[PDB]
C-alpha cells in the first residue's frame, strides 16, 4: 500500500453495474442494506394470463428524484419520501408526458398487475470538503399505518437496517428492495377490490442525520439524485391503456 | 448499513452466557415466541342491556388481531396504569404477522346462561377507531362454540388464521385501501347469551375479561423498529 | 361386560395454565374445519424472521 | 348432455392448485362431508306451560331429518335474518339421503330438572306442515336417555338410521303416498323434563335449543339441481 501515483486519468477505479443500455457508475464503494431475502416468482399461484418478463427494459435505471439539499435543512429533516412503484410513475406524470413515452414503464401502462423486486440507488455528489450524512430507509406500507407520523424520524428509522450516505467521502448508497407486500401482486390502476393507495409498497425515505457543515466560504449545494432499476418483475393481466388512470400527484 | 461492525475496540474477556436462564432458573428466553404464549388481557368490558334483547342477540362484538385493541382506559386502573402489556409493545416491532390466537374468554360468577361464540371472517376492520369491544343475532354458517356457564364459565377458542393473503398488518391500522380492512382482523368473535330479559338484568355491570396469545402458529414478518415509548413510573400519583 | 374396576379420583381446575409457553400440549376449540389443520406459508409466505 | 364439452378455447395457463386450502390454512375444504359435520342451529322454542303437566308429559316434541325443520320465523332474529344455514342448502341438491344425525340439544340456565329424550322410529311425518317442533308420555321401549341437568345441560345423540328402506326423500316433502311418510325423518326425537308443577313455572319463555350435523354415516344419493334462491343483503333493514 501507500503509493499513490495519480496521471492524466485521476487515481481511482470507475466501477460499473451495466445493465440493459442505461450504464451507470459511481466512484466510491456503496454500502447496500438488504432488508429481506429474494422472494419467489410467484406465478404459479393467482395468474392464467400471460406472465411475460420483460427484463430487456424494465431493468433500466431510470432516476425519479433529484433534489437540492443545502446545510438550511435542519438535524432531524425529510428530504423525499419516495413511494418507489408509484415515484416512477409520479417523476413521469409530474415530468411533462405520459407513460407511454418512457420504455421502462409501458408495461405498466398496458398490463394491470404487477409484482417485482426493486434496486434502489441514491447517488450524491457532495464535495470532500463538506461535512454531512443523510440515511437512506425502505419502510413496507408507510400508507398503511398512521402513526408513522409518530415514527417519521432518523431514530426510528435507524433501528431497522438502513444505508448511509456520508457527504465527507461522498459515499452512494445502493439499496436491494425485495418485494414483500401482504398480497403477492401490487395492482397499477384502480382495482375492482381497492382503490386507494395503488401501487404502493411503502416509503424510501431520505433523512438527514448530519447537516452539511461547511466553512463561511463553503459549498452550500448538495445535489442527491435517486436511480431505481426494475429487474424482477413480472406483469399479468393484459388490458387496455385506456383504463389507466393517472397517479395522484 | 445498519448492522455493520467498523473497528471494534473491545476491552473484555468472553463472558460465559447462561444460555438465557437456561442454567439458572432451568428454562431459555432467547426465543421471544415461547413468552408470546403467555397469556395477557386483551380487553375488560362491563355488561350493559341496553334492549330487551333477544336470545339470539350477540351480548358483544369484537374484531380479533393480536396487535392489542384500541386502548379502551371511572377508568379501567390497568389501561390507566399498566400500559399496553407485552404482546403488543413486542407486535409494535414488526410490520406483520401471520398466525393463529388464543383466546380464553373468562365470564363473570353470578351469570349462569349459556354462551355462544363465534369466529366471523367476513367482517373487516374500518379504522382503528371502532377496533374495540362493541355492546350491541346468531348466525349458521360461521364457526361457533357454546360454553355452558353451569359447568365451567371459562370458555377457550383457536381462533384460526382465515384470510386470502400472505399475512397481515401489525401497526395500527389507518384503513387507507379500501380492502386492506379485509386484511387486518382474523375475523369478528361475537359472544352472546342465551339469557331471557328477566335474568339478564342481574348480570349488569358484571365484569367480562378477554385474554389472547398466539399459540404457536404466529410467525412475525419484515423487521420494522419501535416507535416512541411512554416510562410508566413518570406517570402521575392519584394525589389524595 | 360390567366394569366394575374402581376408577380414578381426580382434581378438577377450571383453566389451562398461562406462563407456559413452551413443550406443552395445550387443548383448545378450534374453530378451524379440520384437526390435523395448521395455518401454513407457502413459497413467498414464509418469513424472513 | 350436461356436462359434456364441445371446444375448448382456453386462453389460460395451469393455474397452481391450493389443494383447497390445505396449502394456506393447513386443511382440505373440497370434501363437503366434512363442512357437513360442523353444526348449524336446527330449530330454537321457547318453553311454555300450557297444562299443570304431569311427570311422564313430553314438554316438546320434533321430527328429526337434516333437511331442515319448516321454517319458523316478535320473530326470531335469525330465521328472520339468517336464512337457512348451510345444510338445507346443501340438501336442496340432492334428492334421497341416507345416514346419521348428530344433535347436541343446549339447555337453559335456570332450569335444575331432569331430561329425558327419546328416538322414536314408528313416528311418520304427515306433511311439510307440522314438521316443526311442536309444544305439547314418557315411554318404555323407545330409545331413551336421561341427561342430568345440574352436571350438565347439554344433552348430545347419535340419532341412527332406523328407516325401513334404501333411503330417505331429502326436499321438502309433501306428503303425497301415505307410506311415504315413514320414509322422511330419521324418527322423532322428544324432550321431556321431570319438572313438577310448581318449579316448571320458572322456565317458562326460556329458550331451549337444538342443534344438528350429520356424523359420518350420511351419504346422499342422486343429484338435483338447486331450487331458486334469494340474496340476503336485498332483505330489508329495520327502519327505525
Ligand atoms: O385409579 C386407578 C389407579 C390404577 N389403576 C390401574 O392400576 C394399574 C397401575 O396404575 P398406574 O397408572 O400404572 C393399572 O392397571 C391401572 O389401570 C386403575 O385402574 N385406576
Amino acid at each position: 500500500m501507500d503509493n499513490p501515483n495519480p496521471g492524466p486519468d485521476g487515481e481511482g477505479e470507475v466501477e460499473l453495474e451495466k445493465d440493459s443500455n442505461v450504464v451507470l457508475t459511481t466512484q466510491r464503494d456503496p454500502s447496500t442494506s438488504i432488508p429481506a431475502p429474494v422472494s419467489v416468482k410467484w406465478s404459479r399461484w393467482t395468474s392464467n394470463d400471460v406472465v411475460d418478463d420483460y427484463a430487456t427494459i424494465t431493468s433500466r435505471w431510470y432516476q425519479i428524484a433529484e433534489f437540492v439539499w443545502s446545510k438550511d435543512d435542519p438535524f432531524d429533516k425529510e428530504l423525499a419520501r419516495l413511494i418507489l412503484p408509484r415515484a416512477l410513475l409520479s417523476s413521469i406524470e409530474a415530468n411533462s408526458d405520459a407513460i407511454c413515452d418512457v420504455p421502462n414503464t409501458i408495461p405498466f401502462k398496458v398490463h394491470a398487475y404487477w409484482r417485482g423486486d426493486m434496486e434502489v440507488r441514491v447517488q450524491i455528489n457532495s464535495n470532500k470538503f463538506q461535512v454531512g450524512q443523510l440515511q437512506a430507509t425502505w419502510y413496507y406500507s408507510d400508507h398503511e399505518n398512521l402513526n408513522i407520523s409518530s415514527k417519521r424520524s432518523v431514530y426510528g428509522f435507524s433501528q431497522m437496517d438502513h444505508a448511509l450516505i456520508s457527504a465527507s467521502a461522498s459515499n452512494e448508497a445502493k439499496l436491494v428492495i425485495p418485494f414483500k407486500h401482504v398480497y403477492p401482486f401490487l395492482p397499477t390502476r384502480i382495482v375492482p377490490d381497492w382503490t386507494t393507495g395503488i401501487l404502493d409498497m411503502g416509503a424510501l425515505n431520505i433523512r438527514v442525520i448530519a447537516p452539511l457543515r461547511m466553512s463561511a466560504t463553503g459549498p452550500t449545494t448538495c445535489n442527491v439524485v435517486v436511480f431505481i432499476k426494475l429487474n424482477n418483475s413480472e406483469f399479468t393481466g393484459t388490458s387496455s391503456g385506456k383504463f389507466y388512470a393517472s397517479q395522484i400527484r | 448499513e445498519e448492522s455493520r461492525n467498523t473497528t471494534v475496540l473491545d476491552t473484555t474477556t468472553t463472558l460465559q452466557s447462561s444460555g438465557f436462564g437456561r442454567a439458572f432458573f432451568g428454562e431459555a428466553f432467547n426465543d421471544l415466541k415461547t413468552l408470546m404464549r403467555r397469556y395477557q388481557l386483551y380487553g375488560q368490558l362491563l355488561l350493559s342491556v341496553t334492549t330487551d334483547k333477544d336470545i339470539d342477540h350477540c351480548m358483544f362484538t369484537f374484531p380479533c388481531l393480536p396487535q392489542g385493541l384500541a386502548l379502551d382506559i371511572s377508568p379501567h386502573e390497568i389501561f390507566n396504569r399498566c400500559r399496553d402489556g407485552i404482546i403488543p409493545l413486542i407486535a409494535s416491532g414488526y410490520r406483520f404477522y401471520r398466525g393463529d390466537l388464543r383466546y380464553k374468554i373468562v365470564f363473570p360468577s353470578n351469570v349462569n346462561s349459556n354462551i355462544w361464540v363465534q369466529h366471523r371472517p367476513d367482517r373487516r376492520l374500518e379504522g382503528w377507531s371502532a377496533a374495540k369491544i362493541v355492546n350491541c343475532v346468531y348466525n349458521h354458517g360461521y364457526a361457533s362454540h357454546i360454553q355452558i356457564t353451569r359447568v365451567n364459565n371459562v370458555i377457550e377458542l383457536e381462533v384460526p388464521f382465515y384470510n386470502a393473503t400472505c399475512y397481515n398488518y401489525l401497526q395500527a391500522f389507518n384503513a387507507s385501501s379500501a380492502a386492506s380492512s379485509y386484511a387486518v382482523s382474523l375475523g369478528e368473535i361475537s359472544v352472546g347469551f342465551q339469557a331471557t330479559s328477566d335474568d339478564i338484568a342481574s348480570i349488569v355491570n358484571k365484569p367480562v375479561t378477554i385474554y389472547y396469545s398466539i399459540g404457536d402458529g404466529m410467525q412475525f414478518s419484515q423487521w420494522v423498529g419501535y416507535q416512541p415509548m411512554m416510562i410508566l413510573d413518570q406517570l402521575p400519583a392519584p394525589v389524595v | 361386560p360390567s366394569y366394575q374396576q374402581s376408577p380414578r379420583h381426580f382434581v378438577p381446575t377450571g383453566m389451562h395454565s398461562l406462563a407456559l409457553g413452551t413443550n406443552l400440549v395445550e387443548p383448545l376449540h378450534a374453530l378451524r374445519l379440520d384437526a390435523a389443520g395448521t395455518t401454513q406459508h407457502p413459497v413467498g409466505c414464509a418469513p424472513d424472521e
